DNA sequence: AGACGGCTGGCACGACTTTTGCCAGATCAGCCCTGG
DNA sequence: CCAGGGCTGATCGTGCAAAAGTCGTGCCAGCCGTCT
C-alpha cells in the first residue's frame, strides 16, 4: 500500500481560447453586454412635438441662496454664508465641521464667532433647524421656536440638552433617575420631542423617479406561468448581405480573405449569442418551475435550493448556471427580483423537512413587527416559537437574520406604551 | 459616460461641485482636478458653455457650402455642381494633377 | 422597492391628514382646496447608512429612516372642490387592497 | 512562565540528583539523550525538559521510531510538497517542520534501523530539510531529545548502529535510576496511586498498608520499575474494594488463578 | 571570490598541505573525491573548495543520497513535466538542473542505492539528462563534489559499489589526517570551543585549563576525529560551572556509572 | 450594594457551495495535380 | 479524356476542478436586570 506514480482515465475535457471568449459572455449582463458587442460591432465590417426645454427646479440650497440674497448682510458676511449654504447636504445638515469652513475661507481676520454669527443668522432660514452641525442643536432650535405656553417644554429641554445618550439606549428607567422627572408623565414630554420633525432639508424635494429595466418576464396564463424573454432589452445581430455578396466577386486574395475571415467570425458570434440567449431562458424557464410556489403564496413559503437542484433538472453544468444567473432581473407580477436571490441556504426543520433561509427571516420580520410594544421579544423566545412552528433554527441564526434585517435588539426597541 | 456625449472631463462637472468618482468634494477646493477622474471643482453652469470635438478621420464637406443657392465651391473651382456632387460621393473619380 | 400608499407622510402636520382615511386616500365628500393633499404616497430611497448619525436617528425616532420621500398626490393650486367618489385599480399578483 | 511540576511523586536519593542536573539542561540548545530501562517514567522527564526550556510556549510533538510506516517514512519525517507524487491533493506539513522553536519528542533510538538512520543523518547537525518533490529548501531549529532501552556504544561495535549518528546525538547522557535499585520512595509511589485509584472508585478513604505486604514488596525483582506498580496497585485495590483494613494480599500478577 | 575567512581554525602542516591542494584545485573543473574518517570538516572542505573556484556566484545545492526516496528516485534526480503523470501539473527542476553553473555536492555518497549508482553515471560522465516525459536532450554542466568516510577500494571488491562509477568519478581524492596527527593543534581547538561555549552559557570568561586535563585531552585515542573534542570540552566546561579555578575535570565519555 | 441569571455579539470550526481559470487537435470533404 | 492520390482548409466543440467563499452552530466575554 504505496506511493507509486499512476494513471487511469474517466473523464474528458477539451477547450479553445475564442470558446474561452464565448463562454465568458454569458457572465456578464445585457446592457453592460451591449457596449462590448458594439465594440466587435464596430470591428467587424459585414456585421450589423418631443419635450424639450424642461423646467427648472428649487432646491434646498437654491433656495437658501434666494433666501440669503434678500438678507442685508455684508460682503464678507455672504461670502462665509454662501460657503457655509455650499456645505449643506440635502437632509438639511452641514457636512464638514465649522473649523473647516474657517481653513476653507482661510483669512486671519475671519473668526470662529464671525462663523457662528453668520451661521446662527442663516439658522432661521425658512426650513427650520437646517445648516445645525449635528442632531443635538437642530431639534432644540425648534423646541426653543415654539411659544412658551404648551406644557412640557422644560421637560423637553431638559432631556435634549444632555440626555441625547440616555434617549437613545431607550433606558427610561436611567433616563427618570438621572433627571429626577416625573413618572409616565414624561410620556407627552417624549412624545413632543418625538414630533419635531427631523431631517426637515429633507422636505423642499422630494421626487424619484422609476429606474426598472426588466431581462425576464413571467406573466400567470391561467395557472402554470410561461416565460418569456424581454424581447426589447435582448440583443440581436444581422449578417450584412451587400458584404456577404461580394467575397466570391472579389478577385483579389487579399479582400477574399479577409472577407471570409469576418464572416467566420461574424457567424461564430452570432451563434455565440443566440446560444446564450437560449441558455438564459432555459434556465429561468426551469428556475420558475421549481419557485412555482413562491410566486403564488409569498416568501415565506419558499422552498430551499442549490444550484446542484437546477443544474440537475437541466443539461448544463453548475458553474454555467452560475455564470447565467448574474445581473439577471426577472419582472414578476409581485415585483422585480434577481435570479441569484432565488437560491439560498437551506435548514433542516422538524418532521424531516427543511426550511428557506429567506422564508425564515421574513416570518421573523413579520413576527417581530406584531409583537406587543411594551414587551420585546428576544432571540431566545424567537427561537421557541420558531421551534414550536418547527423550523427550530439556533439562537446564533435568529440573531444573525435580526442584525442582517437591520432591526436592533429587543432590549432597544422597548418603548413606552 | 466615459468619454461619450454628456460626459464628464469635458463639458464641464456635474450638479455640484463634487467630481464624478466622490473625492474632492467641497467649495475649499476651487480649481484642482482629481487623480481618479479628471473633472474640475467647478460651478455646473459652464456644462452648458463647454463645447468638445469629433476628429472625423477622413475629411468631410460643408453642406451649407456647396448646396446654397450660389455654390462657394464651385465658383472657387470653377467646376459645376454636378460633377462636384458627383465627386463627392465616391462615383466620378476626379483627376487631381498630371501634366505629362 | 415598491411604492406604497399607506398615510406614513413625513415632514407633515396632523392637520393636512386629517381628511386622509387609513389608506391614505380621501374620505368621499370631503372638501379640498388648494394643495391639500388626496393620496398618500412614499417613494423608497436608499437603505440607511451604517453612519452613527444616522444611526442615533433610528434611535431616537425611527419609522421614517428617511426611507421614504413626501411624493405625495396634491391638488393643483387653484382648484378647489369636494370629492364625489373615487376609484381605485390593482394589477394581478398584488393583494395590498387596504381599502380596495 | 510558569512552573510545569505536572505530576512529581517520590523523589529522594539519585533520582534527586537527576532532577538536580536535568534542570538546567533545558536554557542550553545542545540535544540530549536519556538512557533508562523501559517504563522508567523517561517521558516525563523528557517533557518536562521542553517546559523548563525558555521557549517552552513551542508546540510539542512527538514521534515513535518503533511505529514507521516504511511506505510512509520519508514523507512524515520530512514532508511532501503539493503534487510532487500523485494523490497528493494538497501540500501537507512534514514532522520536523511542525515543530518550530518546540522540542522534537525521539523514542526506540535502540531500535532505529539504518535506512531511518541514514534518511535523518544530516537534518540534525545543520538543521536543513529539504521536501520530497521540493524546490527550495527550508531551515528549522528544534531541540532534540531521544529515548533508549539498550546499550548504544554495544550496538555500535555490534555495527547495526551508526557511530556518527550516535555522536550526533551524544552530548550528554541523563541515566534514570531504576526504583527496584533506589528502593526508598517504592512505599510512596505505592501509596500515592493508592490514594489516586480509592479518589476515584468513590470510595470514604483509604485504610493503611498491610506490613505482610511491604515485606513482599520487596522481595519482588520488579521489571516494571514506576509502570506495574500503578497498575498492581490500582488491581489490588480494586480486589479488596472496601476501606476495612489494610489490604493484606497484592495481586502482583492477574493471570494467576482466584483459587 | 577574492575574500572568505570562515571556521579552519586547525592549523598544521597535514592540514596546510591538504588546504593548499584545495586551492590548486579550486579553478579547476573536473569532479573531486573527498575522502576521510568520520567528522573531520568535510562539508567545510567541500563548501570552501566551491565557493573558491570561479563558480561561486552560482547556486550551491547539496543533497543526502540516501535520503531521497526510491519510488521518486528519478523525479527527484531529473525532474518531470507537466502531465507527464497524474499528479504532476508543472515542469519541475531536478537537482541536476537547478545547479546549473554552480554545484552538486553529493553527502556520504557510499551509502548511495544501487539505483542511484546505476542512474547517475550516464548523466554525470557527459551532461546529457532527459527529464521525465521529456521530448528533447538536456544539457547542464555541474562540478561535483562528494564526501564519505568508507573505503571505497575495498567495497568495489565486495561488490555493492559500481567500479565505472568510482572510476570515472575518483580524479585527484582529497585525504584528511585524523585529529592524532594534528597534535598541538588540539589545544587550540579545544581553547576557541571553550570560549564560545562559556559565552554561551553567560560565564564571564574562561579561567584556563590544568596540565593534569592537558595531558588527558593530549593522550587519548580520538575515535571521532572532531564534533567529539568538541562535545568533550563543552561538556567538561559545562560540569565546570565557574571560572574561579582553572578547568581540570575532563569526561570522555558521558556514558558511566551514576555517581 | 453585590451576586446570579440572561442577553448579545465577536471569533472560531467543520460542512458545504460557488467562482474562476483553463487555451486544440484530429478528421473529413472538395479541388488540383497526375497516372492510366 | 477519365480515375486515383495528395493537400489544404472547414468543421466540430458551453465542462472539470481547485480554491475562495459562504453557511450554520458553538464558545466565551462584557453589559444589564433583579433579589437579597
Ligand atoms: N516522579 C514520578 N512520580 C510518580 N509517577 C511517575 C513519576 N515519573 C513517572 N511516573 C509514571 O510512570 C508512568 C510511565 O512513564 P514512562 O515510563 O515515561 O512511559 P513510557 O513507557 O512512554 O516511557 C507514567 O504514567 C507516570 O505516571
Ligand atoms: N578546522 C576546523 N575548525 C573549526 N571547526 C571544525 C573544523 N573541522 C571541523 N569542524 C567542526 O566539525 C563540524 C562539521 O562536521 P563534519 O566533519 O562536516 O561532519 P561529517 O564528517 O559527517 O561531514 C562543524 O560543526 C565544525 O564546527
Ligand atoms: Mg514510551
Ligand atoms: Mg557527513
Amino acid at each position: 500500500m504505496k506511493q507509486g506514480l499512476q494513471l487511469r482515465l474517466s473523464q474528458q475535457l477539451a477547450m479553445t481560447p475564442q470558446l474561452q471568449q464565448a463562454i465568458r459572455l454569458l457572465q456578464l449582463s445585457t446592457l453592460e453586454l451591449q457596449q462590448e458587442l458594439q465594440q466587435a460591432l464596430e470591428s467587424n465590417p459585414l456585421l450589423e412635438l418631443p419635450v424639450y426645454q424642461g423646467e427648472t427646479t428649487q432646491t434646498l440650497q437654491d433656495y437658501l441662496m434666494w433666501q440669503v440674497e434678500l438678507t442685508p448682510f455684508t460682503d464678507t458676511d455672504r461670502a462665509i454664508a454662501t460657503s457655509i449654504v455650499d456645505a449643506v447636504d440635502d437632509t438639511g445638515y452641514l457636512t464638514i465641521q465649522i473649523e473647516d469652513i474657517v481653513d476653507s475661507i482661510g483669512d486671519d481676520e475671519i473668526g470662529l464667532e464671525e462663523v457662528e454669527a453668520v451661521l446662527k443668522r442663516i439658522q432661521r432660514f425658512d426650513p427650520v433647524g437646517v445648516a445645525a452641525k449635528d442632531l443635538r442643536d437642530c431639534l432644540l432650535i425648534q423646541l426653543s421656536q415654539f411659544a412658551k405656553e404648551t406644557p412640557w417644554l422644560e421637560e423637553a429641554r431638559l432631556i435634549i440638552s444632555d440626555h441625547l445618550d440616555l434617549l437613545a439606549n431607550h433606558d427610561f428607567r436611567t433616563l427618570m433617575r438621572v433627571t429626577r422627572l416625573k413618572e409616565e408623565v414624561l410620556k407627552e414630554a417624549v412624545n413632543l420631542i418625538q414630533s419635531l420633525d427631523p431631517r426637515p432639508g429633507q422636505s423642499i424635494q422630494t421626487s424619484e423617479p422609476e429606474y426598472v429595466i426588466p431581462d425576464v418576464l413571467v406573466r400567470k396564463v391561467s395557472g402554470r406561468w410561461t416565460v418569456e424573454l424581454n424581447a426589447d432589452s435582448i440583443p440581436r445581430l444581422k449578417i450584412n448581405q451587400q458584404y456577404a455578396a461580394m467575397g466570391n466577386s472579389a478577385r483579389n486574395d487579399a479582400d477574399g480573405q479577409f472577407i471570409r475571415s469576418n464572416l467566420q467570425e461574424a457567424r461564430w458570434l452570432i451563434k455565440s449569442l443566440e446560444s446564450r440567449n437560449d441558455t438564459l431562458l432555459r434556465v429561468s424557464r426551469c428556475i420558475v418551475e421549481q419557485q412555482q410556489a413562491f410566486f403564488e403564496q409569498g416568501e415565506e413559503y419558499m422552498k430551499p435550493m442549490v444550484l446542484a437542484d437546477i443544474a440537475q433538472a437541466v443539461e448544463m453544468h453548475e458553474s454555467t448556471i452560475s455564470r447565467v444567473t448574474t445581473q439577471k432581473y426577472l419582472h414578476s407580477p409581485r415585483g422585480i427580483f434577481e435570479l441569484k436571490y432565488f437560491f439560498s441556504s437551506h435548514v433542516n426543520t422538524e418532521g424531516g423537512g427543511e426550511a428557506s433561509s429567506t422564508a425564515i427571516r421574513a416570518l421573523v420580520k413579520k413576527l417581530i413587527a406584531a409583537e406587543n410594544p411594551a414587551k420585546p421579544l428576544s432571540d431566545s423566545k424567537l427561537t421557541s416559537m420558531l421551534s414550536e412552528q418547527g423550523i427550530m433554527v439556533a439562537r446564533r441564526t435568529v440573531a444573525k437574520y435580526r442584525e442582517s434585517l437591520s432591526i436592533p435588539p429587543s432590549n432597544q426597541r422597548k418603548q413606552l406604551v | 459616460e466615459r468619454d461619450g456625449l454628456f460626459c464628464a472631463r469635458i463639458f464641464g462637472p456635474v450638479k455640484d461641485y463634487e467630481c464624478l468618482c466622490g473625492k474632492y468634494k467641497r467649495l475649499k477646493h476651487r480649481g484642482v482636478i482629481c487623480e481618479k477622474c479628471g473633472v474640475e471643482v467647478t460651478q455646473t453652469k459652464v456644462r452648458r458653455e463647454r463645447m468638445g470635438h469629433i476628429e472625423l478621420a477622413s475629411p468631410t464637406a460643408h453642406i451649407w457650402f456647396l448646396k446654397s443657392l450660389p455654390s462657394r465651391i464651385g465658383l472657387l473651382l470653377d467646376m459645376p455642381l454636378r460633377d462636384i456632387e458627383r465627386v463627392l460621393y465616391f462615383e466620378s473619380y476626379v483627376v487631381i494633377e498630371g501634366g505629362m | 422597492g415598491p411604492e406604497e400608499i399607506t398615510a406614513d407622510i413625513p415632514n407633515v402636520g396632523e392637520a393636512a391628514l386629517s381628511k386622509l382615511d387609513e389608506s391614505g386616500i380621501v374620505y368621499i365628500g370631503a372638501e379640498v382646496t388648494g394643495g391639500d393633499i388626496l393620496v398618500g404616497k412614499v417613494t423608497p430611497k436608499g437603505e440607511t447608512q451604517l453612519t452613527p448619525e444616522e444611526k442615533l436617528l433610528r434611535a431616537i425616532f425611527g419609522e421614517k429612516a428617511s426611507d421614504v420621500k413626501d411624493s405625495s398626490l396634491r391638488v393643483p393650486n387653484g382648484v378647489s372642490g369636494t370629492v364625489i367618489d373615487v376609484q381605485v385599480f390593482t394589477r394581478d399578483g398584488v393583494e395590498k387592497d387596504k381599502r380596495a | 512562565m510558569a512552573e510545569y511540576k505536572d505530576n512529581l511523586l517520590g523523589e529522594a536519593n539519585s533520582f534527586l540528583e537527576v532532577l538536580e542536573q536535568v534542570s538546567h539542561l533545558a536554557p542550553l540548545d545542545k540535544p540530549v539523550l536519556i538512557i533508562g530501562e523501559r517504563g522508567t517514567g523517561k517521558e516525563l522527564i523528557a517533557s518536562r525538559l521542553h517546559y523548563l526550556s525558555s521557549r517552552w510556549q513551542g508546540p510539542f510533538i512527538s514521534l515513535n521510531c518503533a511505529a514507521l510506516n516504511e511506505n510512509l517514512l520519508d514523507s512524515e519525517l520530512f514532508g511532501h510538497e503539493a503534487g510532487a507524487f500523485t494523490g497528493a491533493q494538497k501540500r501537507h506539513p512534514g514532522r520536523f517542520e511542525r515543530a518550530d522553536g518546540g522540542t522534537l519528542f525521539l523514542d526506540e533510538l535502540a531500535t532505529a534501523p539504518m535506512m531511518v538512520q541514514e534518511k535523518l543523518l544530516r537534518v540534525i547537525e545543520y538543521g536543513e530539510l529539504e521536501r520530497v518533490g521540493g524546490s527550495q529548501p527550508l531551515q528549522v531549529n528544534v531541540r532534540l531529545v531521544c529515548a533508549t532501552n539498550a546499550d548504544l556504544p554495544a550496538m555500535v561495535n555490534e555495527g547495526t548502529f551508526r557511530a556518527d549518528l550516535l555522536d550526533r546525538l551524544a552530548f550528554d547522557v541523563v541515566q534514570l535510576p531504576p526504583l527496584r535499585e533506589r528502593e526508598s520512595d517504592i512505599m510512596l509511589m505505592a501509596e500515592y496511586f493508592a490514594i489516586q485509584m480509592c479518589r476515584e472508585i468513590k470510595l470514604p478513604l483509604f485504610p493503611g498498608f498491610t506490613e505482610r505486604a511491604r515485606e513482599t514488596l520487596l522481595n519482588y525483582r520488579w521489571p516494571g520499575n514506576i509502570r506495574e506498580l500503578k497498575n498492581v496497585v490500582e488491581r489490588s485495590v480494586y480486589r479488596h474494594g472496601t476501606s476495612d483494613y489494610p489490604l493484606d494480599d497484592i495481586i502482583i500478577d492477574p493471570f494467576k488463578r482466584r483459587p
